[PDB]
């Protein structure tokens, strides 16, 4: 029960012997020191006795309140769910640690005195933004970048899985990483396949639900957002889509850019906040790179810049391998056509021909999937 | 050779810990007690002595006294208001207006006075704990430090050079330049050194749903502020808590103006802070309006820019002594290449050419593994570099 | 039928609203009007059927 944290020796040695069988001998002392109380103590039996006490001096009605300031000699003011807030004393079975302003406790009914403490059941955004499971296949199913992803692995997996060769350089790891290029050229699939890779806990927001409403609503969401990336433990915190805050504008926003531009003044803080940051890895992604505040994008606030260019065909064949390999494809199909076919296709050009041949395989209920479904299937996808 | 019998003896002795930590009584994991070895003290004496003979006492609010007789008024948080009284425990000396005070819910009077509330968003922003940045960490403006330092100490640290000379020391004082410059990081050395309550603000935590709203979370600020004996009070990112007024047609931003209008109030006019320093702290200055860049707010007007030469060899020197490197480099080639450039993007060229060394096997990086992180990150990165609209401050 | 007279002397009984139950046979019950309840149950109600 978290008895010892020393267990470096590892082997069989003698530190082990001596040690484990150090608080061995204290077990042998513990177990025949409490032996001698079921042995030799018949006035109270103290496994429930005292607990039943316990639950005698609290009454059944627990009544349920919300702390706003303490006092140390066991004595605060608390508020009731009406409003109507008393002076009411605590109880020395409240162990008085889980006690912050704003926590919800357990009153007496009759002279409201603080019985207990309560677990939060959470608030529902901490799930609604987190993410649960992995995602999809790993950096495998990506194929023809081979860079990058030596970059962003550089940048967040190597600092997590080996934190040795940091500190035998004496460094730090690289902050902060923005991702960009044309659309469709695989941005999010390669934070899928980080969300695949990490051990640490995943968050993802969409950086157009930035925006509120209200007013200073989106600033206070981003304050609880990093609080709540900062209060787990090692995490990455992924958005998409950042060029939407400053492109777009809605009649929801009751502010108008001058309510966006204080966002990203709050934002601008908790990128690079005086406070001690702690774990928290960062990962943006947009297509319009010219759009935003360098200053946002300056060192310091994000250290890596990663370009994706567009596919060489080279490339673009290997797509075709991966989105066409458990398909039965027949062999009337010539990939080598499908490439040139379009010259700037992206990655999710092929996946989206590849998918909607398949449906015309479907619409006459075939199992192979031949020439003329690609022949009228880049009809359907490219030109309307 | 006692390969099972080292680890069935160590398995049943690491069971039987629990197995008499079961009868030790740790178990029954809670929703909000405590364990059952700590509070057994009140066990029958205060389980009937804090409970049976004592109250319930509900706080309240004080509107009014009257001449001649307590005979007070009260207040409470929904109900009704009453004539109140005294206790016996209590004099009639501290019973001033406008205070909350503990009454009991039969005779409904005065048992003991309350602290004012504090509204605790504002007390979340109070620091509690100091950041580790020391002033050598801040090297290449030195005189900045120095004209900073004599305004933001040395009257806390000796408040009798300036009384035996018979001077007034400053009380405001802005920092402002490009970003990246040092101004936060410089900021955390000052709450590094001082010992009074540095309460920290950033500006865009103030804009508020309701009206005039944030305008009493700055009364309260500057409430709390007066409490304490000596206060520092920092703010960061003032351009979102205000620009300048300018309205026209449908009236827009008003709601930031009258929070900043609030704070003119509080800095100036009919009776000074006394013994509160402030710290702002901006990107552009040229927004700002001018009276709040009247002195007697914002005395000193410490800019920041780039590092002339030394200056950037000595973040060199700061940002580059603790890492493997080759013994026989020289900086002064860098500080050479790197002639508009801040201490965060020579950080970056410190960070990224220890990765260059990180990249095929080595240990120790070298002169052109920096000459490999000057071109990128000064020339391929150079494509935004965030300075140069920021030099003219639009 | 004449049992009524007394039976009808009693009080009223409550409504109210689990949230979700805890340890030791007690549960977390808010009524709409007023605050969340710790209470216990009754024998003859399964916390699994809660
Ligand atoms: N190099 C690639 N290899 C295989 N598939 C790819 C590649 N690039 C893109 N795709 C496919 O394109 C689809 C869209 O990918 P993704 O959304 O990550 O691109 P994006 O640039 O993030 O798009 P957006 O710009 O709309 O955010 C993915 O499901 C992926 O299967
Ligand atoms: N003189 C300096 N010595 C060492 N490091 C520096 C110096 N100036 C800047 N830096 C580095 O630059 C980074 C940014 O510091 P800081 O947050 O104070 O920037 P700033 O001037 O406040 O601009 P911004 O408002 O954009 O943050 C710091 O992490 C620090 O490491
Ligand atoms: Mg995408
Ligand atoms: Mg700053």
């Amino acid at each position: 029960a978290s008895k010892l944290p020393l267990v470096t020796p590892h082997t069989q040695c003698r530190l082990k012997l001596l040690k484990l069988e150090r608080i061995k001998d204290y077990l042998l002392m513990e177990e025949e020191f409490i032996r001698n109380q079921e042995q030799m103590k018949p006035l109270e039996e103290k496994q429930e006795e005292e607990r039943s006490k316990v639950d005698d001096l609290r009454g059944t009605p627990m009544s349920v309140g919300t702390l706003e300031e303490i006092i140390d000699d066991n004595h605060a003011i608390v508020s009731t769910s009406v409003g109507s807030e008393h002076y009411v004393s605590i109880l020395s079975f409240v162990d008085k640690d889980l006690l912050e302003p704003g926590c919800s406790v357990l009153l007496n009914h009759k002279v409201h005195a603080v019985i207990g403490v309560l677990m939060d059941d959470t608030d529902p955004l901490v799930t609604v933004m987190k993410v649960e499971k992995a995602p999809q296949e790993t950096y495998a199913d990506i194929g023809g970048l081979d860079n990058q992803i030596q970059e962003i692995k550089e940048s967040v997996e190597l600092p997590l899985t080996h934190p040795e060769y940091y500190e035998e350089m004496g460094i730090k790891p690289p902050k902060g990483v923005i991702l960009y290029g044309p659309p469709g050229t695989g941005k999010t699939l390669l934070a899928k396949a980080v969300a695949n890779q990490t051990s640490a806990t995943f968050l993802r927001v969409v950086g157009s639900e930035l925006i509120q409403k209200y007013l200073g609503d989106g600033p206070k969401l981003v304050r609880e957002l990093f609080r709540v990336a900062e209060e787990h433990a090692p995490s990455i915190v992924f958005i998409d889509e950042i060029d939407a805050i400053g492109t777009k504008r809605y009649d929801s926003n009751s502010g108008g850019e001058r309510e966006i531009q204080r966002t990203m003044l709050e934002l601008l803080n908790q990128l690079d906040g005086f406070d001690s940051r702690g774990d928290v890895k960062v990962i943006m992604a947009t297509n319009r790179i010219e759009t935003l505040d360098p200053a946002l994008i300056r060192p310091g606030r994000i250290d890596r810049k990663i370009e994706f260019p567009l596919p060489d065909e080279k490339t673009k064949k290997r797509i075709f391998q991966i989105h066409t390999s458990r398909m039965t494809l027949a062999d009337d199909v010539t990939l080598d056509d499908l490439i040139m076919a379009k010259d700037d296709l992206s990655g999710a050009d092929i996946k989206a021909i590849c998918t909607e041949a398949g449906l015309m395989a479907l619409r006459e209920r075939r199992m192979k999937v031949t020439n003329e479904d690609f022949k009228k299937s880049k009809e359907n996808v490219l030109y309307k | 050779t006692y390969s099972r019998q080292i680890k069935q003896v160590e398995d049943d002795i690491q069971q039987l810990l629990k197995k008499i930590n079961e009868l030790t009584g740790i178990k029954e994991s809670d929703t909000g007690l405590a364990p059952p070895a700590l509070w057994d003290l009140a066990a029958d004496k205060q389980t009937l002595q804090s409970e049976q003979p004592l109250q319930v006492a509900r706080c309240t609010k004080i509107i009014n006294a009257d001449s001649e007789d307590p005979k007070y008024i009260i207040n409470v948080k929904q109900f009704a208001k009453f004539v109140v009284d005294l206790s016996d425990q209590v004099a009639p000396t501290d019973i001033e207006e406008g205070m909350r005070v503990g009454v009991d819910r039969n005779k409904y009077q005065i048992h003991i006075p309350l602290p004012p509330k504090i509204d605790p968003t504002v007390t979340m922003m109070q620091v509690e704990e100091k950041p580790d940045v020391t002033y050598s960490d801040v090297g290449g403006c030195k005189e900045q430090i120095e004209k900073l330092r004599e305004v933001v100490e040395t009257p806390l640290l000796h408040p009798e050079r300036f009384v035996n000379l018979g001077i007034e020391p400053p009380k405001g004082v802005l920092l402002f330049g490009p970003p990246g410059t040092g101004k936060t990081l410089c900021a955390r050395a000052v709450a590094n050194r001082t010992d009074a309550c540095f309460i920290r603000v950033i500006g865009s935590e103030l804009v508020q749903k309701y009206v005039g709203e944030g305008a009493r979370m700055v009364r309260e600020l500057f409430e709390m502020a007066r409490t304490k004996k000596a206060c520092l009070i920092f703010f960061d990112e003032i351009d979102a808590i205000g620009g300048a007024r300018f309205d026209d047609g449908a009236g827009g931003d008003n709601e930031v103006q009258r929070t900043m209008l609030e704070l003119i109030n509080q800095l100036d006019g009919f009776d000074p802070r006394g013994n509160i320093k402030v710290l702002m702290a901006t990107n552009r200055p040229d927004t700002l309006d001018p009276a709040l860049m009247r002195p007697g707010r914002l005395d000193r007007k410490i800019e920041f820019s780039l590092p002339d030469l030394e200056g950037r060899t000595h973040i060199f020197k700061i940002h580059a002594r603790s890492m493997s490197v080759e013994r026989d480099i020289r900086f002064e080639l860098l500080a050479r290449l790197c002639p508009n450039s801040t201490g965060a993007e020579i950080r970056s060229v410190c960070t990224e050419a220890g990765m260059f060394a990180i990249r095929a096997r080595r240990k120790i990086a070298t002169e052109k593994d920096f000459l490999e992180a000057v071109n990128k990150v000064i020339k391929s990165y150079a494509k935004f570099s965030a300075t140069p609209r920021y030099m003219t401050y639009n | 039928l004449r049992e009524e007279l007394q039976l009808l002397q009693e009080q009223g009984s409550y409504v109210g609203e689990v949230v979700r139950a805890m340890d030791k046979k007690k549960v977390l019950v808010k009524v709409h009007p007023e605050g969340k309840f710790v209470v216990d149950v009754d024998k003859n109600i399964d916390i699994n059927d809660v």
